[PDB]
């Protein structure tokens, strides 16, 4: 929620920018022509957020669904921009069983938390990749001891899982 | 480097071409590194630090800016400045016994039957070594 709440910023920032910038003084039926175009807009990011709300992976997947709704029209980059950054932290998670295997969690946004030795309880994204990096962890915590296409993430990844 | 962007506005604006409005454009990027550096100066005043805990507020305060890719290009530019003569006494340690730190702030000091002529300081280290505080020494 926080990387969301920081990618935020880096857009109003651009709506205080194009504002100041062009008219030092117009005709006052410009301006509300101007700003119609961009206006509504923001009046939809209401929507989004609430002026209750998800977090964790509950969240990271619920603006996921908000492309698909409204892919094609002018709301795609704006939503894409920040999807690609409200997920920057979740990766990082991700990139530890993968890389490190040493499990990192705060508050409990991963879906997974923490003889017989495997009692990590587990239980969107592609089902066909899930079930597969809740093993290729413990593996690694084992040896320590002894369009939508998503392909810029399975791609860095599924390259490693067979090694 | 702000001592020069003083003095391109002091020569735009002979020419008349300065308006009040167009300084508080201009000076927006010096408004915001001037804020960090003015933000370590205080932390290093209000806590007394010196070699390896003012090594570890620069790990810190670096990876707080872990999304702002405007002040972690600059709090990564300290720390990577903030850090070389700290690591110059590594490479004598590593490398070969002798320490010299003259000041009292490398993480292993000597004395004057073993376990109590090197003994790790706990207080100097960088808090990014803490995984290997032990092979050093």
């Amino acid at each position: 929620f926080q990387a969301f709440t920081s990618g935020l910023r880096r857009y109003l920032q651009y709506y205080r920018a194009c504002v100041l910038s062009t008219p030092p003084t117009l005709s006052l039926l410009t301006i509300g022509f101007l700003f119609k175009k961009l206006g509504r807009q923001l009046r939809y990011l209401a929507e989004l957020c609430g002026v209750a709300f998800p977090t964790g992976v509950k969240l990271l997947s619920y603006l996921y669904q908000e492309a698909l709704h409204n892919c094609s029209n002018e709301h795609y980059p704006v939503l894409l921009s920040l999807l690609k950054t409200s997920c920057e932290p979740y990766t990082r998670f991700i990139h530890d069983w993968v890389y490190s295997g040493v499990f990192r969690d705060a508050y409990g946004e991963f879906m997974i938390q923490v003889k017989l030795y495997w009692t990590h309880g587990y239980v969107v994204f592609l089902k066909h990749i899930a079930h597969d990096i809740y093993v290729c962890g413990k593996t690694i915590n084992l040896l320590k001891l002894c369009v939508l296409m998503k392909r810029s993430i399975t791609a860095p990844l599924a390259a490693h899982i067979s090694l | 480097e702000h001592l020069i962007l003083v003095s391109q506005l002091e020569q735009l604006h002979r020419q008349g071409l300065l308006s009040l409005q167009k300084l508080w454009f201009y000076i927006q990027p010096a408004m915001r590194t001037m804020d960090i550096l003015a933000s370590l100066a205080t932390s290093v005043d209000k806590g007394e630090c010196l070699g390896g805990s003012t090594l570890s507020l620069l790990h810190d305060r670096s990876f707080s800016y872990t999304g702002d890719s405007q002040a972690q290009e600059l709090c990564l530019y300290l720390t990577k400045a903030a850090s070389a003569p700290y690591f110059e006494v590594l490479e004598k340690w590593i490398y070969r016994g002798i320490i010299h730190d003259p000041y009292s702030e490398f993480m292993v000091e000597e004395h004057e039957y073993w376990d109590q002529r090197y003994t790790i300081v706990q207080q100097q280290i960088p808090s990014f070594l803490q995984k290997m505080a032990d092979k050093i020494l």
